[PDB]
């Protein structure tokens, strides 16, 4: 808890999953640690950095990355389906970028290297190409 | 068992990184590693 | 081990009514008829277990259900069962015994 | 001397001790077995604060403070025994076990294979 | 507004006040469940009110499922008329509604995410973990669950009038937060 | 109407008299008597109850589902003996 | 010799640190009261030496109930081959006054 925090309040962000990686806390225990610690920091009174940290484990180029960014941005106001998870979000949001250029990642390399269930990046996929529309920066 | 939690990089990695800075190592030695003397070429 | 249920059976009657038969009519010796039952609960076991193929279906309303000392009670009630044929049944009576 | 540390000491101090073995008693005992394989280097790289990693060029390492170091990757094998009995889990690991300063100009920096030009364009002088 | 909260979940206990023999009320009621070595009670329902009731040896009964206060007392009536006529000297006692469980529709869209900054200590968002942000009103004391579509959950009460309560004091919030 | 009921109630009285024999050897009885026995049992032979085992129960609100095996039923008169059975069945 | 990995550098990092990717590989994962006593008894003479575990084994009662009795008919040894096990110190005249009470 007191890590996620730590990286919260310095701005990096940390998926709950990475976390999990470094320590077993069984997850939904861990959730309500967490908010009771919340609590008491105000008692004793933001998805997008995600997206290019991804873009480093696959070592996509920069205008890949800003391409993502402008992704989440327009995504998130266009709302339907308001996310479900941001991670689900960046991923999806990546994975539009990436396709609409040339650079082959294909899909099953994606989801395991980003531990992202198959299934999800397609049914984000469609959704997402529906609105392909607005979210072309040139 | 976890192995990111088994291996420590920082071990070799600020070892290493701290020898060099400071040239000690051990003392057992000391002010092998020196900053390099730009005042002129042939220096 | 092995549970007495399948004494309830159609199979399971008869012998029943066989063994009281031999007991009370004749003087065939009572208790035997019990190690004779205990028989019985051990053959139908492993010949149900090893010597069937079909596979049926049930389908229709629950009309009651019930759980205690690891069995289960079921009533269907207008219910349609599927042999491997279709047949239907006003009400059938479940007895489930726990398989571990 | 330096690139000869690289390509043969690493792989000679990894291999000359490489191996540890678990002995685990039960009343049957067992073992456990961990041993390191052909090391893996790098080129140079850098890990930022957010995590984006990208590679190193030593003009921009001077400026951040930074420290000019390729990672190293070692293959872990880890096998389980039982009491010779072989089970275990292998291939698949590269495992990073921490960062080494590289020298300039040495095989492995990035400018060692640089030409004149191409010098210029990283504003090392040559 | 003109939105009024739909009650979907009832909560109560009753004191039987007697002990309990288990094998005998699950065998003996039409429809009841028993294994001691996955909870320590018979889960016996009736149709009318559709209820489930949480029965434990020492004569405390648990009844949940109903949808309205009556509903909740007059199943609860009828359990304990059940256990009498299995033949236990049980008494209807010490009904007490410990939870009541609310729903409904504001019926536009809402930014989450606005909402927790500004109403920070109240909320919990983690969007990755659970969708909808948690609310911990203080007066009255309700906890409720608000979700993007604009579907609210409120829950924690102990009387009607909190639910309602509750929802008139967060419906001007949820207008400020809103999409379209 | 089933085949492999009749096979399976074949099997099993076959199998019952020969382990019996042992004890009724034992008790002193008679062969034929062993004889009789089995001809009576196959004689009386000639509700709608289904005797098994479950593997499986589950519920989601009305609908419940069950994995039974090794079972016999008597459905109208009929018997038919089976390895598996599903049941889906929908309470009120 | 050894060899120079020439990746993007960025997906062995992301395998390096947290990687949202875990597991994969497995290593180091690491009768009522009155019949029961009875029982359990006839067990004290048929082992001088006996557990809780081999006791709630064969009673399926919690070992704290176990230990109750047992205080009372066995001893414990925590030292020795047996250690962690209870000793005794007629049992059919024990066995009906269990069925009494």
């Amino acid at each position: 808890a007191s890590i996620l925090i730590g990286c919260r309040r310095a701005e990096v962000a940390r998926t709950f999953k990475e976390i999990q990686s470094l320590i077993h806390v069984k997850t939904k225990e861990f959730g309500k640690t967490l908010n009771i610690m919340k609590n008491i920091l105000r008692g004793k009174s933001q998805n997008l950095t995600y997206i290019p940290r991804f873009c480093s484990h696959l070592g996509l180029p920069m205008q890949v990355t800003t391409s993502a960014e402008y992704t989440a941005k327009k995504c998130k106001e266009i709302k339907e389906i308001a996310g479900k998870s941001p991670i689900t979000i960046a991923v999806v949001s990546i994975y539009l970028n990436i396709l609409l250029f040339q650079i082959p990642i294909t899909a099953a390399k994606v989801g395991q290297t980003l531990q992202v269930t198959e299934g999800t990046i397609k049914s984000g996929y469609k959704i997402l190409y529906e609105h392909r529309d607005k979210l072309v920066d040139p | 068992f976890n192995m990111k939690l088994a291996i420590n990089a920082k071990t070799i990695t600020s070892g290493l990184k701290y020898a060099l800075a400071t040239g000690n190592w051990g003392s057992s030695r000391a002010g092998v590693s020196q900053v390099l003397n730009r005042y002129t070429y042939s220096s | 081990g092995y549970y007495e249920l399948y004494r309830r059976s159609t199979i399971g009657n008869s012998l029943v009514d066989a063994l009281d038969t031999l007991i009370s009519d004749g003087r065939i010796e009572a208790s035997l008829a019990m190690r004779v039952l205990e028989t019985f609960d051990k053959v139908v076991a492993e010949t149900l277990k090893d010597n069937t193929q079909s596979k049926l279906t049930v389908k229709g309303n629950l009309d009651t259900y019930g759980f205690c000392d690891d069995v289960w009670t079921f009533i269907v009630k207008n219910c349609q069962v599927t042999v491997e044929s279709v047949i239907s049944v006003d009400k059938l009576r479940i007895v489930a015994c726990n398989s571990k | 001397s330096f690139n000869q540390f690289v390509d043969y000491t690493l792989q000679d101090i990894i291999c000359e001790d490489s191996t540890l073995i678990l002995e685990q008693l039960a009343q049957i005992s067992r073992k456990y077995e961990i041993s390191f394989g052909k090391i893996y280097v790098t080129k140079p790289m850098v890990n930022e604060s957010d995590g984006v990693t990208h590679a190193l060029y030593p003009q921009e390492a001077r400026l951040r403070n930074l420290t000019y170091s390729s990672g190293l990757f070692v293959d872990v094998k880890k096998r389980t025994y039982e009491l010779k009995y072989e089970l275990a889990e292998e291939s698949e690991g590269k495992v990073f076990i921490g960062r080494l300063p590289i020298m300039l100009r040495s095989k492995n920096c990035y400018l060692s294979e640089a030409t004149e030009s191409d010098l210029y364009k990283l504003k090392e002088c040559p | 507004s003109g939105i009024v909260p739909t009650l979907q979940n009832i909560v109560a206990t009753v004191t039987l006040g007697c002990r309990l023999d288990l094998k005998t009320v699950a065998l003996h009621a039409r429809n009841a469940e028993y294994n001691p070595k996955r909870f320590a009670a018979v889960i016996m329902r009736i149709r009318e009110p559709k209820t489930t009731a949480l029965i434990f040896a020492s004569g405390k009964m648990v009844v949940t499922g109903a949808k309205s206060e009556d509903d909740s007392k007059l199943a609860s009536r009828k359990y304990a008329r059940i256990i009498q006529k299995i033949g236990f000297a049980a008494k209807f006692t010490d009904f007490k509604i410990q939870n009541i469980v609310g729903s409904c529709d504001v019926k536009f869209p809402i930014r989450l995410e606005g909402l927790a900054f500004s109403h920070g200590t109240f909320s919990s968002y983690e969007p990755e973990l659970f969708p909808g942000l948690i609310y911990r009103m203080v007066k009255p004391k309700i906890v409720l669950l608000i979700f993007v579509s604009g579907k609210i959950v409120l829950t924690g009460a102990k009387q009607r009038e909190e639910i309602y309560q509750a929802f008139e004091a967060i419906y001007p919030v949820l207008s400020e937060f809103r999409k379209m | 109407s089933n085949a492999e009921a009749s096979r399976v109630y074949e099997i099993i009285v076959e199998s019952v008299v020969n382990e019996v024999r042992e004890d009724f050897e034992n008790a002193g009885i008679d062969e034929q008597t062993l004889q009789d026995l089995k001809n009576i049992w196959q004689k009386k032979l000639t509700e709608n109850l289904m005797l098994c085992l479950y593997d499986k129960v589950t519920r989601t609100k009305a609908r419940w589902k069950c994995s039974l095996k090794d079972g016999v039923v008597t459905i109208n008169r009929n018997d038919y003996t089976f390895q598996k059975a599903q049941v889906e069945a929908e309470w009120v | 010799r050894i060899t120079t990995l020439d990746e993007t550098v960025g997906v062995t990092m992301s395998h390096t640190g947290m990687s949202m990717r875990s597991d994969n590989s497995n290593f180091l994962k690491v009768m009522p009261k009155k019949e029961i006593l009875d029982y359990l008894f006839k067990l004290f003479d048929e082992y001088d030496y006996w557990s809780l575990k081999g006791l709630k084994e064969r009673t399926r009662q919690p070992e704290a109930h176990l230990k109750e009795c047992l205080d009372k008919v066995a001893t414990l040894v925590k030292k020795g081959p047996y250690a962690f096990k209870y000793t005794l110190r007629k049992e059919e005249e024990r066995k009906a006054t269990l069925g009494e009470l």
